[PDB]
């Protein structure tokens, strides 16, 4: 997702509409000041790897979600205050990464992501279920313990052992 | 109701005085002693699609049962506000038990708020009400419905000629409010342009404020990591807490 | 007098135009007056006026960006040709150009005030001036390229030549065949204002552009250089120049009406009654002609 | 929040009581174009593991007779040859 | 299965409707639909007596779901009748 702005003078008489944004020269055409608001992608996975698929698979199991958080910038924000390069350091022990832009233009450098929403999936034998969760690679995973018939969670347990429990 | 909303709700008190729900449910304003005493609290009439319309001031009653509608509204002392909605579903008017009332103007541009006082020269039949005429708050949005000015008037007698002060609000690409001045400021600010405006703010893609500055209080830094909690951060004064 | 009115009126007719359309277009009288309709461009032609130094800057690149939001849209492009045009006219009373900008509206007008100097008030005949022309290129319906270079080289459309077209009605139906013209012409029109503004374009490329047998519009051009047309038509400037450009379409025009191809058009054209020149026509000449 | 993900399983928390009454649902469709009226009524069908089927009991006037009374339909999927013709 | 079918009584393969019998998710979770078919319990003769055949109809029945053991095919293959 990027964004446009332009002045009231440039707005066609008559308003815009497909027409005239299809054309070649249009305000959203190439060779277009695009400033950039961020960009997604969801990875898959098959129960199995910790790599991610190039393509999902029939049980669209998501591992995680990708998110850009940082561009160059916007790391400007800082206003400096920390080296160079201890903040490439603070944002890699941060969990940030990074990384190309899904939809490229000429022109420009990699942007710092988060990955979050990781699942762990069982098998297709159990009913294919998340078996652990966490919100990042920063922390743990809650284990999700699915009763017999793999409807409802009958056991969670934290990253530190502690467990709750519940009958149905 | 039959719509599931809430139409009121009581609690069991201890004994005392209280209004007393007659045999057919209607409510007797003169209140007796009893044993039997619950605070009937949070009653509301709706308008069938669940803006609330006669909302009533909360009352000791004899009784746990509810009380007919037909005769709360007639009692009057059984005190309540009414609220008139627009056919968007915005309140336009709000007239509370004193027969005073607050009063909303929506244009595409900015919304005009007026409170009771300003109101209080159309509700004649204390504080000379000549002064709050034409005073209400004015909120005026930007084409993207965030608000850029707050305009609010100023009069110190009721006598005097208003004056306008505004406040200024600039949002960036994401909708995120970038900065703010204080109408002081900003007056200062077209006759030397060397002045800040009283806030700035710097964020990430999520939002999240990386960066603040205030004319009264520094600027700051941090950093938060990906779960949302701080790692790193800065204050004004150069302290740094990790 | 008659003649002129079929020449005119039949033209507003097909054009969709008033004779009061053509009146604001065309009248040059100018009013003097600073009303919100001339103060709303006043008031931001100040920024370009007073942001950029005008010894280094080229006001026709500092002024078009600021007219394009008081004119309706006003590309900067034709923004531009919007200026150079009024520059090269001087529609006001005096030699009322751009400049006058830079030395009176900038300092003395006082932006936001209509209490100053009087050079304000030529200020406004140019500024209603380039509002002129807006009104005529909208309704007109002129590509932005082809709308320049009436004002680039006004000579190669009978403008006024030693400057942009006048709002003459006259010059404004020609200076219209050039948009009808360019609209025919399509989206191969950008091929061939390049090669017109440029002394490339020939025959059979034009052709192309317009659709039309080559060889048809080749001969067409041959007779264009044989006759005495009001313009001189040599093949130097046969397709440079859109009088030229105008002279051999209508002998193909005239050919697609005749069915006779041009030279055969020609025929038909030397065979005349009260001929100043006393060239009366033998009957060979008609005995052809009809053949 | 973001970096977190909707699909997070973290209780096992009891449901609370009380409240509002609400009854059963009753689906005064705000029909349009075709004129026509129509009510739609949930059938107690438990979620089980997820994949229940979907039913409900539609009123649609001009529906015709059928086994849940006139003008009601059962909205089970079929494939059928076309009569129209 | 032929519960599933609404068809002409006697030429049984003239089948009308194909009813919803079985479906299965991607994450191997089933549901299977029985049917009934129409009979004459319940009717008197007079009914019977005009409509001889009148078969036809199919009701739905039963509606299996939540299948004990996962699986990635349809639960109505092979014409396997459900069993709770």
């Amino acid at each position: 997702s990027d964004i446009f702005t332009y002045g009231a003078e440039n707005v066609p008489a008559g308003g815009l509409n497909l027409e005239l944004l299809s054309d070649k020269n249009s305000l959203i055409a190439d060779d277009k000041p695009r400033e950039y608001l961020g960009q997604q992608k969801t990875a898959y996975t098959d129960g199995q790897n910790t790599t991610p698929l190039q393509t999902p698979t029939r049980q669209a199991l998501i591992a995680f979600t990708e998110t850009t958080v940082f561009n160059q910038s916007t790391l400007s924000a800082f206003n400096g205050s920390i080296p160079s390069d201890k903040l490439s350091t603070t944002l890699e022990q941060a969990g940030y990464q990074q990384t190309n832009y899904l939809f490229p233009r000429t022109g420009e450098d990699k942007v710092w992501v988060a990955h979050h929403g990781y699942t762990d999936y069982g098998t297709a034998a159990q009913f294919w279920r998340p078996q652990k969760q966490s919100n990042t690679q920063l922390t743990g995973k809650i284990t999700l313990i699915w009763d017999a018939n793999y409807c409802v969670v009958v056991q969670t347990r934290d990253a530190a052992g502690l467990t709750t429990s519940a009958k149905y | 109701d039959g719509f599931g909303r809430l139409l009121q709700a009581a609690a069991r008190h201890e004994a005392g005085m209280a209004r007393q729900r007659n045999e057919d449910g209607s409510l007797i304003i003169n209140v007796q002693h009893t044993e039997n005493r619950w605070a009937v609290t949070g009653r509301t009439e709706y308008d069938n699609k669940g803006q609330p319309i006669r909302t009533y001031q909360p009352y000791f009653l004899n009784d746990w049962r509810y009380v007919s509608n037909d005769s709360a509204r007639q009692e009057k002392e059984a005190y309540a506000d009414t609220h008139v909605y627009d056919p968007i579903g915005r309140e336009i008017k709000v007239i509370t038990a004193k027969g005073w009332f607050r009063r909303t103007l929506f244009t595409p541009w900015f919304t005009v708020n007026e409170d009771e006082n300003d109101t209080a020269a159309e509700v004649k039949k204390n504080i000379d009400p000549k002064l709050y005429q034409k005073t209400p708050t004015v909120s005026v949005y930007d084409n993207r419905g965030l608000i850029i000015r707050n305009i609010d008037f100023h009069r110190t007698t009721a006598n005097g000629d208003p004056d306008t002060r505004i406040t200024r609000h600039q949002y960036d690409i994401h909708g995120h409010l970038n900065q703010s001045i204080d109408p002081r400021l900003y007056e200062a600010k077209q006759t030397n342009n060397t002045i800040k405006p009283n806030f700035l703010w710097q964020y990430d893609l999520t939002g999240n404020p990386l960066c603040t500055e205030s004319i009264d209080a520094g600027r700051t830094v941090t950093l938060n990591d990906i779960e949302g909690r701080p790692l790193l951060t800065v204050t004004a004064t150069g302290v740094i807490q990790t | 007098l008659i003649r002129k009115l079929n020449t005119i009126t039949s033209w507003l007719h097909t054009q969709k135009w008033s004779v009061f359309q053509l009146f604001i277009m065309t009248s040059t009288s100018y009013n003097k007056t600073l009303t919100p309709e001339i103060k709303n461009l006043l008031d931001t032609v100040y920024h370009g006026l007073q942001g950029f130094d005008k010894d280094k800057a080229d006001l026709l690149h500092v002024m078009a960006p600021y007219i394009a939001a008081t004119l309706q849209l006003s590309s900067e492009n034709v923004a531009h040709s919007v200026l150079l045009w009024a520059d090269k006219l001087q529609p006001g009373d005096g030699a009322m150009t751009a400049e006058k900008f830079w030395d009176w509206l900038n300092t003395k007008y006082t932006p936001g005030s209509s209490e100053a100097v009087e050079t304000q008030e030529h200020i406004v005949q140019y500024c209603q001036a380039l509002a002129q022309l807006e009104m005529v290129y909208h309704s007109t319906g002129i590509n932005e390229n082809a709308f320049r270079l009436f004002v680039t080289k006004p000579e190669m459309f009978g403008a006024a030549t030693g400057a942009a077209p006048a709002h003459d009605a006259l010059s404004l139906i020609m200076l219209t065949r050039f948009a009808d013209w360019v609209n025919a012409l399509g989206e191969k029109a950008s091929s061939v204002l390049a090669a017109f503004e440029a002394n490339s374009l020939t025959a059979e490329q034009l052709a192309d552009a317009m659709n039309l047998d080559a060889n048809l519009l080749l001969q067409a051009s041959i007779q264009a250089q044989n006759h005495q047309h009001l313009p001189p038509v040599t093949p130097e400037n046969a397709f440079s120049c859109w009088t030229s450009i105008n002279t051999i379409l209508q002998w193909v025009n005239v050919a697609q009406q005749l069915n006779v191809a041009p030279q055969g058009v020609s025929a038909l054209v030397g065979l005349d009654y009260i001929e100043s020149m006393k060239e009366t026509p033998t009957y060979a000449q008609w005995e052809n002609a009809a053949g | 929040m973001q970096n977190s993900q909707d699909f997070s399983i973290t209780e096992l928390s009891l449901p609370k009581g009380g409240g509002a009454i609400t009854g059963m649902g009753e689906a005064l469709t705000p029909t349009g174009p075709d004129g026509m009226a129509a009510l739609s009524l949930p059938l107690p069908i438990s979620a089980g593991r997820g994949y229940a089927p979907a039913f409900t009991l539609n009123y649609n006037s001009g529906a015709g007779n059928s086994p849940f009374g006139l003008g009601w339909d059962c909205n089970v999927m079929t494939i059928r040859r076309r009569t129209h013709f | 299965s032929p519960q599933a079918r609404i068809s002409n009584p006697s030429q049984t393969t003239q089948t009308a409707q194909w009813l919803l019998e079985a479906s299965v998710s991607s994450r191997g979770e089933q549901i299977y639909y029985q049917y009934r078919a129409e009979d004459d319990t319940g009717c008197e003769a007079d009914e019977i007596t005009h409509h001889l055949q009148a078969t036809a109809q199919r009701y739905l029945h039963i509606v299996y779901y939540g299948n004990r053991t996962a699986s990635e095919t349809l639960p109505g293959l092979d014409g396997s009748a459900p069993s709770q």
